[PDB]
């Protein structure tokens, strides 16, 4: 590919496995970072890392 | 307010069920912790079923959910 | 307090254990063993005599144990009836369930947010005494709502 | 089997593709005797042997 | 005076809003059962795609030049993957909270100015309540389409005119290294997304009795 | 952020207020304006005189 | 002001943390007794290493893409060497520290004073309350998840699908100058760590009666 190559190709391959936090978060580790949240009317937990 | 009233009394709050106990074996009609079983079918707060509300300072009344869609009655009016 | 509902939304203990306590004054079988509760109630006060007729009187009864039925979280209650053995199998058992399709009709048109209604009626076939010289008003025949009440 | 043509595969799958500005396509993918392709809104089957 | 206008117009949408969310919980099983979605996607829980219909368009270009279409077809929304089925509450829900702020400014002196206080928040509980009714009929007629458009999908598909979505599975055995393993994985892609066809031959008509 | 002004006559007071700043970023606008009586219209101040 | 409030949290969450750690001394031996970890140890005092075992995974990639597992293993900490078991009084013993420090200056003077200071310090009180719960099952959750780790990987190993450690130790005699003297020379390596095996023969199928 010389200098000008502007219509260099779209790669791509297999989409990701999974988000491996998700084992903590099942447990009951919460990850690294979070911070603690607040839930009303059941029985569960939830916390927040990086926007999910 | 009598949770356990006319009856034994309050024994302790299991936070198991999130319930009192009465001292007569029963568990209580009232709560005690907020993991409990509510019958919630009724809310309150803006841009809800959306991104919540985009806590940002406006310059104008415009207030703008986190997915892009807007809320007018979360907005003022003029 | 100002969000969190403090109760259960129409249900007080006082008022519970006050109609259980006129529901047995009343003469009507009252039961509770851990989270299961047995409400029996005798057929000669309630239908017509071998037959799916209703007084005018038990609508007022059944008002009142619907009222008290609502007091609870439930999830499924049970319904099963009783007779004497009087002709037949089939007619002592038809004769049963409808019965427990008219009872459980009016409960499910009543207030009782149950998810499940289940009925059926077995006839004469396991009495509760053995002293069967009554027709309708002897104690073995009648009707039965079991229920759970959960968390 | 790596196959390159300017068709797209849809029934018997793939595991690595590369569409160039052209209008090619090569498929790196799982040995298979039997594709199943389509001209542009139309289907038909590759008998492909070996 | 302003002031007056603006809270008129803040609680009469608050009220009206609360009355709304109100009766719309109160009847509740019924609705569910209209805007069921669960018995309408497919095979591979692809939610099924929205077209629109329109019968007897035509367009003036300007004199001398007109265009007339008996039948228009269009696609709005692409199908696309659903972890859910959708519900109509993030369709048909709207916010509320009472606002509990006066700030004194154009002042309640005399009677007259309590009474044009008065009136001037009785005309702004008017706007409210007609601001919030223009917008819970705004909402419904949003749903009424993207329905619309599912059940048209649905029964064009049956009138043979749209192509079916087309998805291939691949397989894989244990995977990974010997820090993490996974038993088996299979990757689900699609590669034709449904579209219609133009084709004269492939039409089916029906006809009941 | 401001200060008061002195009149010749004790019948009223203005105040000098210009330092405006709205938190949050490190800003702050410099508007210096003047002061009105809140539902009077006037420009004194609420105190005694004698 | 609100300083009633936060100091009434700090107080309400030092006396709940000393009845937490006076409740979980009394029960004393019945922990212990469960969570042994010297019954536990391998062979050469190495700790076992924690294993996480997910079961029936989806995940969307995006739009049009899924991955669909049946089960996942993960090495979350990888074993060594040890000299001591682990006891849970480094897992759930919390701290204390009185608080000694109410700032005199908001002191009630009035009693509508009084009637506010002693609501905003119950609501404080019981905050702290529940935030020392809350540290509790966040190390009662972690502790659980490290024992898990450690079973699953002894019955991964009973299930024949880890390769077990390997060690290998040299052997000397005297060393050292005429000063300094040792008698034996005996050095432990371990060159392989535990990993999971990819292969498909080695799987060793269980049963019951």
């Amino acid at each position: 590919y010389g200098p000008n190559a502007k219509s260099m190709p779209t790669e791509e391959g297999i989409p990701p496995s999974a988000n491996d936090l998700l084992l903590h978060v099942l447990e009951g580790v919460p990850p690294p970072g979070s911070r603690r949240l607040v839930v009303s009317g059941g029985d569960a937990r939830a916390w927040l890392s990086n926007e999910k | 307010d009598g949770c356990c009233s006319k009856m034994g009394g309050i024994n302790y709050c299991d936070s198991s069920a999130g319930r009192l106990v009465c001292n007569n074996g029963f568990y209580s009609t009232c709560y005690c912790t907020r993991h409990a079983v509510m019958d919630l079918q009724f809310l309150m707060g803006c841009c809800l079923w959306h991104g919540g509300v985009y806590p940002q300072l406006n310059s104008s009344g415009l207030v703008v959910c986190n997915d892009g869609y807007v809320s007018e009655e979360c907005s003022l009016q003029k | 307090v100002p969000k969190l509902p403090c109760r259960v939304d129409g249900a007080c203990d006082a008022t519970i254990i006050k109609m259980m306590t006129d529901l047995n004054k009343k003469g009507i079988k009252v039961a509770s063993v851990g989270q299961n509760y047995l409400i029996s109630i005798p057929a000669s006060a309630l239908f017509a005599d071998q037959s799916p007729r209703l007084n005018w009187a038990s609508y007022s009864l059944l008002n009142e144990i619907a009222a008290f039925l609502k007091q609870f979280r439930k999830i499924a209650i049970t319904v099963t009836s009783y007779s004497s053995k009087y002709v037949s199998v089939k007619r002592e058992r038809a004769l049963t369930l409808a019965r427990s399709r008219v009872v459980s009709e009016y409960l499910w048109s009543q207030g009782v947010d149950s998810r499940i209604i289940f009925t059926q009626g077995l006839g004469s076939d396991k009495p509760i005494t053995s002293y069967t010289l009554g027709g309708d008003r002897s104690p073995n025949a009648r009707v039965e709502i079991t229920f759970r009440r959960a968390v | 089997m790596y196959v390159r043509t300017n068709l797209t595969i849809l029934s018997p799958g793939w595991l690595a593709s590369m569409t160039s500005a052209d209008g090619t396509h090569a498929y790196e993918m799982q040995k298979s005797p039997v594709l199943l392709v389509s001209w542009h809104g139309k289907v038909m089957q590759l008998k492909v042997e070996g | 005076k302003e002031t007056a206008l603006s809270v008129g117009a803040q609680a009469g949408l608050a009220w009206r809003a609360k009355i709304i969310d109100e009766q719309l919980n109160k009847q509740a099983r019924n609705l569910d059962a209209i805007y069921d979605f669960n018995s309408l996607v497919l095979e591979h829980n692809i939610l099924p795609p929205v077209l629109l219909e329109g019968r007897n368009t035509l367009n003036l270009a300007d004199a001398q030049s007109i265009r007339i279409s008996d039948r228009t077809y269009k696609v709005a929304k692409q199908a696309h993957f659903i972890t859910t089925p959708p519900t109509w509450r993030q369709y048909l829900w709207m916010d509320y909270v009472k606002p509990e702020a006066p700030n004194v400014t154009l002042l309640p002196k005399t009677k007259a100015e309590k009474e044009i206080w008065c009136i001037y928040t009785e005309r702004g509980w008017k706007n409210g309540i007609d601001q919030a009714n223009t917008i819970l009929e705004e909402n419904i007629a949003r749903i009424k389409e993207d329905f619309g458009g599912m059940i048209l999908y649905r029964k064009l598909l049956a009138m043979n005119m749209v192509s079916p979505p087309y998805v291939s599975h691949t397989d894989l055995g244990v995977t990974g290294d010997g820090s993490e393993i996974h038993i088996d994985d299979r990757v689900l892609r699609i590669t034709a997304l449904p579209e219609l066809n133009v084709n004269s031959a492939e039409w089916r008509a029906a006809v009941a009795k | 952020i401001g200060s008061f002004n002195l009149p010749s006559n004790a019948d009223k007071m203005v105040i000098t207020f210009n330092t405006m700043s709205i938190p949050g970023a490190e800003k702050t606008i410099s508007i210096s304006a003047y002061a009105i009586d809140p539902n009077t219209a006037r420009t004194a101040l609420a105190s005694r005189t004698n």
